[PDB]
C-alpha cells in the first residue's frame, strides 16, 4: 500500500536557526508542514524518505531568513485496488462494518460485500453471521474484534476547500470486500 | 425597485413542429449516425495512459488493432505514424 | 384629418373592431367569389376574370347587411379596403382605373383573391432562441446562461 | 486529519495587461444592478 | 463568425474528439499556417497534430498547399464544416431517388470521405449481408450497376490525383505531392470484373488502384434547391402546374449552370416530348398552361423569346428574392402577430413612408403602431434611414423614411439560428451528461439480461434483475430519451431553413 512520490518545494529557515547544519533544519521543517495530512491526489502523508538536491539559500529583501528550493522524496499512503489488508474492527453501522489500521480508521465493509447469509441483526448494531450447516445464525462481530482479512474494492478522494468569501468528513475513504472465503476472522479458517 | 425577473413572458409561443414518417426516419438516421462516429480510427481518441500496476489480467483484455494508415501517395511524405 | 380622419373614425378610435370585421368580411366574400373562379377554373382567362372580384359589386355587397351604412361611396370604402392591400393579403392586379371596375376600386381582387403564403412559417420562429426577447445575454456561464432559458425549459415541456 | 493546503500564497507582480470589457464581462463583474434614481430613504432614518 | 466558431468547436467534438476539435478551431481561427507554428501553439505532441492533420485531409475537412521557400500551408474552410448537418438530408433524397443499396453507397462515402469503386461496392455487399437472410445472398454486379448509375447521374464525383512521378520533376520528391483535379474522367467509373458473395459474420490487388471518390455537394444542393422551387410552385397555383414546373426544370438540369440568373432556353415542344405518358395533358394545354404562367404576376418565370412557339425561362435571382421575402415575413407574422406582418411588408411595398400613412394605410389605432415600429427598429429588422430638413442631420430636421435592407435583414437571421444550433446542442449535451449516470446503469444490466440468453440459462434472471430501482426510473429514460428526439427533430427543421436562408446569401452574392 505505501507508495514513495517525488516533490518540490520552498523553504524558509528563519535567522535563529542558522547555526545547526542546514539540511537538518529542512528536513525538521518539511516534516513539520506535511507530516500526518493528506493530498487531493497521492493520499495520506507519512514522511520524507530522503532529500535529492538543494539549490541556493537566497536572502529576499526586506526579511532576513533564507529562502532555500527543495528536491524532495516523501513516502505516502496510497493503497490500490484488490490488497489484502487486515485490521481492527472499529465499530459497526447499518450500512457497514467500520474497519481501522490504528494510524487510519475510514474503511467501511457495506452489507453487499457480507457473506450472503447474513443480512441484519436482531435490532442490535453488533453485526452477526450465518451459515449452512454448522453456526446457526449466531456468530457476531465485535466492535474492534481481531485483524480480519479484507480486500479493498473502492476508494474516493472528495474535495473539501473553502467555498464562497471567508468568514468534518475526512477527504479520503476505503471500501473494502469480505465475501471470498478466508476472509473475515481467522478462527473461521 | 425590485428589477424583472430574469425571464419576462411572452405572448406568443413557438409553432408546433412538423412530424411524419420521414421526419421520424431523419431522426433516427441522425442518431444511427451519432452512433457510427464512435467505432473508426478517424474518431481520435487519447491515447491510452496511466497503468496502475503490473496486473496480471494485462494479457487477455488488451485491445488489439491493426495500425491505421491513409495511402501515403496523397500526403506529404512529414507524418509517417511508424 | 381631424373628426373627419375617414369616417371610420367614429368614436374617435377608427372604430377598430368595425374596420377590421369589415375588412375580414370583405375578405372572406372576396374569398367566396374566388373560390367560384377557382373551383370553376373557369377557361382560366375567365378564371382569373372571375377572380375579379368585382370590387363595385363588393361596394354594392358591403353598403347591405347593414355594414356601410356609414359613409361608403368610393373613397371610404376604397381606402378601407386599400388598408387591406397594403400587405400580403394582396399583389399587383390592379391594372389602372380604366381596366375594371374603377381598376376594381383600388384592386380589392387584386390577390386577395388568393396570393397564398409564398412559403410555410419558419423554423427561426419555430423555434424558442430565435423568439426570445432577450437575446445577446445568454453567454456560455452566466444569469440568462443558455442552460436555464425558461422559454425552451418551456418549448421542452412543450 | 483534513485535506493539506499550503499556507503561503505570495507573490510578485511581473506584467500590466491592459484591455477592454465587454457588455458580459462588465455584468459578471458586478453584483447589482442599480435600477432606482433616489439617495435616501423617505423616512427620517436616511438609509439609502 | 464566433457563433460559426462555436458551431466548429461543438461539430468537431461531436465528430473527431478533444485533440481535432482542438487543432481544428486554432487553424480556423489562425489561417493558413506552417506546421511547426502550429505545433508550438497548441503545445502538445507533433504526433498528435500529424495524426489529426492526416484524418483530417483524409476527409477533405482540411487542405495543404505549397508555398514559397518550400514549406508548406495547412489551411480550413468554414463552409466545408458546415455540411455533416446536411448529410440526413443528403442520404433521404438519394433514398427517395435510389434504392436501398445506393443509400448505402453514399453513406460509406460520406463516412469515409474518399474511396474507390471496388472496396467501396464490396464495403456495401459486407453491410448489406445484414439486411438479407435465409440463404438470401449478393453479387457485386448489382452494386457496381447502381455505383454506376449514381456516377453517371453526377452524385459521385471523382477525387484529384497525383501527377505522374515518372512524367513530372524526375529526382527526390517535393515537400508535398500537388494533387491535380481532373475534370473530363468526373464521371467516368474505372472498370472492374471480380464478384464476391457477402460473409454473414461467420468469423471464420486493386485493379481501380488510386481511382478515388466523393460525393457532389453541389448537385445536391442544387437538387435541394429545384425541390424547394416546385415546393414553391405547387404550393403557388397547383400540383398540375408543378409538375409542369417540375418539367421545365429537369430540361433545364442537364444543361443549365447553376450560378446563372437564368436557365438556358427550352421549347414547349420538347417540354411536351419530355412530359410524362401518365398524365393525360394535350399540347395545346400544355401550351395555355405555359402562357398563363407566364403570366403570373409574381413572374416566376417569363417568356424571353419565341423559339418552338412555346419559349419560356425561369428567373432564378428574382424567386429567389421572394423566397427570401416571404421567410422574413414568416418570421415576423408568429414573433409579433398578423397586424405586425401587416405592417412591415407594407414597408417593404412602400419603399418609402411615414407613420402617419402607415396608421392611415395600415388600419392601425394611434398608439398602438408607433410603439410597433419602434419595436421592428429596436430589433434592427427596420433599418432608418432618415432624409434631413438641414444639412445638419439634427433630429428636429429630418424626415424619419424607413428603409429595408434585405441581405442586411437575413444575414442577423443566420447569426440568430448559429446560435439557436448552438444552443440547443449544448442543452441535449448538458441533458446527456447529467443522466449519464442513469444511462450507464441502466446499459450494464440490458447488457447483463442480453448475455448468456443463448446459452441456455434458466430464466431466473428476467424477473430478479428488474427489482432494482431502474424500473420505476424507466419512465424518466423515456422522458430523456423523447426529449432528445424532440430537440433533435428541431434541430432538423431548422437545418431546413438555414438551405433556404444561405441559398439567397449565395445567390445574392456575385463573389467578384
Ligand atoms: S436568452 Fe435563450 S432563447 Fe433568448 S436568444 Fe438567448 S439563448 Fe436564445
Amino acid at each position: 500500500m505505501f507508495v514513495l512520490v517525488e516533490m518540490v518545494d520552498t523553504v524558509r529557515i528563519p535567522p535563529w536557526q542558522f547555526e545547526r547544519k542546514l539540511n537538518d533544519s529542512i528536513a525538521e521543517e518539511l516534516n513539520k508542514k506535511l507530516a500526518n495530512k493528506v493530498v487531493y491526489n497521492v493520499g495520506l502523508c507519512i514522511c520524507l524518505f530522503d532529500i535529492t538536491k538543494l539549490e541556493d539559500a537566497y536572502v529576499f529583501p526586506g526579511d532576513g531568513a533564507s529562502h532555500t528550493k527543495v528536491h524532495f522524496r516523501c513516502v505516502v499512503f496510497h493503497p490500490f485496488l484488490d490488497e489484502i489488508l487486515i485490521g481492527k474492527i472499529k465499530g459497526c453501522s447499518p450500512e457497514g462494518v467500520h474497519v481501522s489500521l490504528g494510524f487510519f480508521d475510514d474503511i467501511l465493509i457495506p452489507p453487499e460485500s457480507l457473506q450472503q447469509p447474513a443480512k441484519f441483526d436482531e435490532a442490535e448494531q453488533v453485526w452477526v453471521w450465518e451459515y449452512e450447516t454448522e453456526e446457526g445464525a449466531h456468530d457476531l462481530y465485535m466492535d474492534t474484534g481481531e485483524e480480519i482479512r479484507f480486500r479493498v474494492v473502492d476508494e474516493s478522494f472528495v474535495d473539501t476547500s473553502p467555498t464562497g468569501p471567508s468568514s468534518k468528513e475526512a477527504p479520503y475513504t476505503l471500501v473494502g470486500s469480505i465475501s471470498e472465503p478466508g476472509l473475515g476472522l481467522l478462527s473461521w479458517w | 425597485l425590485k428589477p424583472p425577473p430574469l425571464f419576462p413572458d411572452t405572448d406568443y409561443k413557438p409553432v408546433p413542429l412538423k412530424t411524419g414518417e420521414g421526419e421520424e426516419y431523419m431522426l433516427a438516421l441522425k442518431q444511427e449516425l451519432r452512433e457510427t462516429m464512435k467505432r473508426m480510427p478517424y474518431f481520435i481518441e487519447t491515447p491510452e495512459e496511466r497503468q496502475d500496476i503490473e496486473r496480471y489480467s494485462k494479457r487477455y483484455m488488451k485491445v488489439y488493432k491493426e495500425e491505421w494508415i491513409p495511402d501515403w501517395r496523397r500526403l506529404p511524405r512529414e507524418m509517417m505514424p511508424r | 384629418r381631424s373628426v373627419t380622419g375617414g369616417a371610420w373614425y367614429s368614436d374617435q378610435d377608427f372604430e377598430s373592431e368595425f374596420v377590421e370585421v369589415l375588412n375580414q368580411q370583405c375578405f372572406k366574400f372576396l374569398q367566396s367569389k374566388a373560390e367560384t373562379a377557382r373551383e370553376s377554373k373557369q377557361n382560366p382567362m375567365i378564371q382569373r376574370n372571375s377572380s375579379f372580384a368585382s370590387s363595385h359589386e363588393v361596394w354594392k355587397y358591403i353598403c347591405e347587411l347593414g355594414i356601410s351604412k356609414v359613409e361608403l361611396s368610393m373613397e371610404d370604402i376604397e381606402t378601407i379596403l386599400n388598408t387591406l392591400i397594403y400587405d400580403g393579403k394582396v399583389e399587383m392586379t390592379i391594372i389602372a382605373a380604366k381596366e375594371g371596375t374603377v381598376g376594381s376600386v383600388d384592386g380589392h381582387m387584386k390577390l386577395y383573391r388568393a396570393v397564398n403564403p409564398i412559403i410555410p412559417p419558419t423554423g427561426l420562429v419555430r423555434a424558442p432562441c430565435g423568439l426570445c426577447p432577450v437575446f445577446d445575454d445568454c453567454h456560455e456561464g452566466g444569469e440568462i446562461s443558455p442552460s436555464n432559458c425558461i422559454y425552451m425549459t418551456e418549448w421542452l415541456e412543450f | 486529519k483534513e485535506q493539506f493546503r499550503e499556507t503561503d500564497v505570495a507573490k510578485k507582480i511581473s506584467h500590466i495587461c491592459f484591455g477592454m470589457k465587454s457588455p458580459e464581462e462588465m455584468r459578471q463583474q458586478a453584483h447589482i444592478q442599480v435600477v432606482s434614481k433616489n439617495l435616501y430613504s423617505q423616512d427620517n432614518q436616511h438609509a439609502p | 463568425t464566433q457563433a460559426e466558431i462555436k458551431l466548429c468547436s461543438l461539430l468537431l467534438q461531436e465528430h473527431f474528439g478533444e485533440i481535432v476539435e482542438k487543432i481544428g478551431v486554432h487553424l480556423i481561427r489562425t489561417g493558413s499556417q506552417p506546421l511547426r507554428v502550429i505545433a508550438h501553439d497548441t503545445g502538445t505532441s507533433l504526433d498528435q497534430v500529424k495524426k489529426a492533420l492526416c484524418v483530417l485531409v483524409q476527409h477533405n475537412l482540411v487542405s495543404y498547399q505549397v508555398h514559397k521557400r518550400g514549406v508548406v500551408e495547412y489551411e480550413a474552410q468554414c463552409s466545408r464544416v458546415l455540411r455533416m448537418l446536411r448529410y440526413p438530408r443528403y442520404i433521404y433524397t438519394t433514398k427517395t431517388l435510389y434504392s436501398d443499396t445506393g443509400e448505402l453507397i453514399v453513406e460509406e462515402l460520406l463516412l469515409n470521405g474518399k474511396l474507390t469503386m471496388s472496396a467501396v461496392v464490396k464495403k456495401v455487399a459486407d453491410r448489406l449481408t445484414e439486411t438479407m437472410e435465409d440463404g438470401k445472398t449478393m453479387d457485386y454486379a448489382e452494386v457496381s450497376n447502381t455505383f454506376v448509375r449514381l456516377a453517371d447521374t453526377h452524385f459521385v464525383q471523382r477525387c484529384p490525383s497525383v501527377p505522374t512521378t515518372e512524367n513530372s520533376d524526375p529526382g527526390p520528391p517535393p515537400p508535398a505531392p500537388t494533387l491535380v483535379i481532373n475534370e473530363k474522367d468526373m464521371y467516368l467509373v474505372p472498370k472492374l470484373s471480380l464478384i464476391g458473395k457477402g460473409k454473414r459474420r461467420r468469423s471464420s490487388p486493386i485493379p481501380d488502384d488510386g481511382i478515388y471518390w466523393q460525393a457532389n455537394l453541389d448537385r445536391f444542393h442544387q437538387h435541394f434547391r429545384d425541390q424547394a422551387i416546385v415546393s414553391a410552385v405547387a404550393n403557388r397555383m397547383d400540383q398540375t402546374s408543378s409538375e409542369i414546373v417540375r418539367t421545365m426544370l429537369r430540361m433545364s438540369e442537364i444543361t443549365t449552370s447553376s450560378s446563372a440568373p437564368f436557365t438556358q432556353p427550352l421549347s414547349s415542344n420538347e417540354i411536351f416530348r419530355s412530359l410524362p405518358v401518365g398524365y393525360n395533358i394535350s399540347k395545346q394545354v400544355l401550351d395555355q398552361y405555359l402562357t398563363l404562367l407566364a403570366d403570373d404576376p409574381l413572374e416566376f418565370v417569363g417568356k424571353s423569346g419565341d423559339s418552338g412557339g412555346g419559349m419560356y425561362v425561369i428567373n432564378l435571382h428574382k424567386a429567389l428574392a421572394s423566397l427570401a421575402t416571404a421567410t422574413l415575413e414568416s418570421v415576423v407574422q408568429e414573433r409579433f402577430g398578423s397586424r405586425c406582418a401587416r405592417i412591415f411588408r407594407l414597408v417593404l411595398q412602400k419603399k418609402h413612408i411615414e407613420q402617419k400613412q402607415v396608421e392611415d394605410f395600415a388600419m392601425i389605432p394611434a398608439k398602438e403602431a408607433k410603439d410597433m415600429l419602434y419595436k421592428m427598429l429596436s430589433e434592427n429588422f427596420m433599418s432608418l434611414q432618415e432624409i434631413p430638413k438641414t444639412p445638419d442631420h439634427a433630429p428636429s430636421r429630418t424626415f424619419y423614411l424607413y428603409t429595408v435592407n434585405i441581405l442586411s435583414a437575413a444575414r442577423m437571421l443566420l447569426h440568430r439560428c448559429y446560435k439557436s444550433i448552438a444552443n440547443l446542442i449544448e442543452r441535449r449535451q448538458f441533458e446527456t451528461k447529467e443522466n449519464k449516470r442513469l444511462l450507464e446503469k441502466s446499459q450494464r444490466v440490458e447488457a447483463i439480461i442480453a448475455s448468456m440468453q443463448a446459452t441456455g440459462a434458466e430464466e431466473a434472471q428476467l424477473q430478479e434483475i428488474e427489482e432494482m430501482i431502474t424500473a420505476p426510473e424507466r419512465q424518466q429514460l423515456e422522458t430523456l430519451k423523447r426529449n432528445v428526439n424532440k430537440l433533435d427533430a428541431s434541430e432538423i427543421q431548422v437545418d431546413e431553413t438555414i438551405f433556404l436562408l444561405e441559398s439567397y446569401i449565395e445567390c445574392t452574392m456575385k463573389r467578384q
